[PDB]
């Protein structure tokens, strides 16, 4: 506002709150990856086209 | 009410005195002059206060808050 010919600013403080659950499922997925797995089927040879 | 007025500043030039009949009248024609011409100025909201994400507001349009008053920048006097 004016406030006497000026323009003083309102003061803006910030609580940062919400950043915690976030940031405990963050640690929660890096603490165990995962990565695609190729799974064999009924057949004879289909381990080592697996492996 | 102009009438009434006039007579109590006008009625101490030739030395009488008002008497509270006319007293009473002036009051109340000047409660009704004064009863027409009222403001209720009704005070807006602050500035900073935040508007509520059921408004369904944009990026383009701001309004992410109710309007205020924005500062000046000048860069050849050093306000600051």
């Amino acid at each position: 506002t004016k406030l006497d010919e000026q323009f003083e600013k309102y003061p803006k403080f910030e609580i940062n709150k919400v950043a915690t659950e976030l940031n405990r499922i963050i640690a929660e997925y890096r603490n165990n990856r995962i990565t695609v797995k190729f799974r064999p089927g009924d057949r004879e040879a289909s381990e080592e086209l697996a492996n | 009410a102009v009438g009434y007025q006039l007579l109590l500043r006008m009625l101490s030039d030739y030395s009488l005195e008002p008497t509270p009949q006319v007293l009473s009248n002036a009051q109340r024609s000047y409660d009704a002059l004064m009863t027409d011409t009222l403001v209720v100025p009704s005070m807006r909201r602050r500035g900073d206060f935040p508007v509520g994400q059921g408004n369904k507001y944009d990026v383009f349009t701001s309004d992410r808050y109710y309007p205020g008053d924005l500062p000046l920048i000048d860069g050849d006097i050093p306000n600051a």
